[PDB]
């Protein structure tokens, strides 16, 4: 999960457009994201990952590693 | 009345919106914890949004009150009331009503532009597309499908407590500032009732899409 965990973080400041490290806890409603953010988040884990995600889960697991581990699961 | 949501929600529903961070704003004790370690625009859009709702709170007699988030992030209103809010870059605004004359209303803002690449897929029905295409130029009807399925969320939420994604919802924008929101899974209210179809208003200006929606007392 520490993998992807990283993995997920760069795509977060793709979207974010940034360039800070994220902790891992925080969730990511409080650094800006919003619910298109999240949508578009989603897209391109679905691309990076080849995986379909629900929309649903990025805000059910609303931190980095609330969302790897969750997506490992899925693997 | 040039203000966006009050001229897509009746009067009966007292609003207030704001385009920029009046500069003095501050939380409530028992909101700051919610924004506690929130970044710069997250905070400014949280503190000026709560002062618009709280303004239109006074419209119904209720005094200073903190707005919190329940679990799934939903504002969390006095009792009686039910309200929507909603942020933007440019926008922050606020609508409130008392349950006995409405039962639900939610409101969204986006701005008037193109969805991001790849959004409008993951959003919109096979069948949604194709009726966006068929509607005259000169305007955004992608945004405005996905802003208008936001108020379907905010006003199905508080009266179900159940998740509602992009495909459970077909709604259908006319030109003249309406739309319909078609429910295609079971819409079980916590009242009992089943709610099927909503009735929405839209309105484009200054650069902002605005979509509302009340549900009626019936
Ligand atoms: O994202 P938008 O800015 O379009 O709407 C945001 C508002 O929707 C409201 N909201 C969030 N989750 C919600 C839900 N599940 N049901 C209804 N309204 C909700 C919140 O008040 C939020 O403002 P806050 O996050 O500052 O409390
Ligand atoms: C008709 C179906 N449309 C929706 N279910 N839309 C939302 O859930 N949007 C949303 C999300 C999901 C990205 C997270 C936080 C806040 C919001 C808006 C309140
Ligand atoms: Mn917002
Ligand atoms: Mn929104």
């Amino acid at each position: 999960p520490g993998h992807l965990a990283s993995a997920i973080a760069d795509e977060i400041r793709a979207v974010l457009r940034s360039g800070d490290p994220i902790d891992h806890h925080r969730p990511l409603e409080t650094l800006g994201l919003d619910a298109l953010m999240g949508l578009e988040l989603r897209n391109r884990l679905e691309a990076s990952l080849g995986i379909t995600l629900p929309v649903a889960l990025v805000w059910a697991y609303p931190t980095i590693s609330d969302l790897a581990t969750a997506l490992c699961e899925r693997m | 009345t040039d203000q966006l949501i009050a001229s897509v929600v009746p009067e009966l529903l007292p609003s207030a919106e704001l385009y920029e961070d009046p500069p003095g704003l501050e939380p409530l004790p028992e909101e700051e914890p919610l924004i506690a370690k929130s970044v710069a625009k997250r905070r400014n859009e949280f503190i000026t949004v709560r002062y618009c709702a709280r303004q239109a709170l006074s419209v119904l007699g209720i005094p200073e009150v903190p707005i919190l988030k329940g679990d799934k992030g939903q504002p969390l209103w006095p009792d009686g009331i039910v309200g929507s809010m909603t942020h933007t870059e440019g926008f922050r605004g606020a609508v409130v009503g008392r349950t006995g004359e409405v039962r639900s209303v939610g409101i969204d803002a986006e701005p008037h532009d193109v969805l991001p690449n790849g959004v409008l897929k993951s959003i919109a029905l096979p069948v949604e597309r194709d009726e966006l295409d068929a509607l005259p130029a000169g305007t955004h009807w992608d945004r405005l499908l996905f802003c208008a399925k936001e108020t379907t969320y905010k006003a199905w939420f508080p009266l179900t407590a159940r998740w509602l994604g992009f495909e459970d919802a077909h709604i259908t924008i006319d030109p003249d500032g309406t739309f319909t929101s078609r429910i295609l899974v079971d819409g079980r209210a916590n009242d009992g009732t089943v709610l099927s179809a909503f009735d929405g208003r839209w309105i484009i200006d200054k650069g902002l899409i605005l979509t509302a929606i009340v549900v009626p007392k019936l």
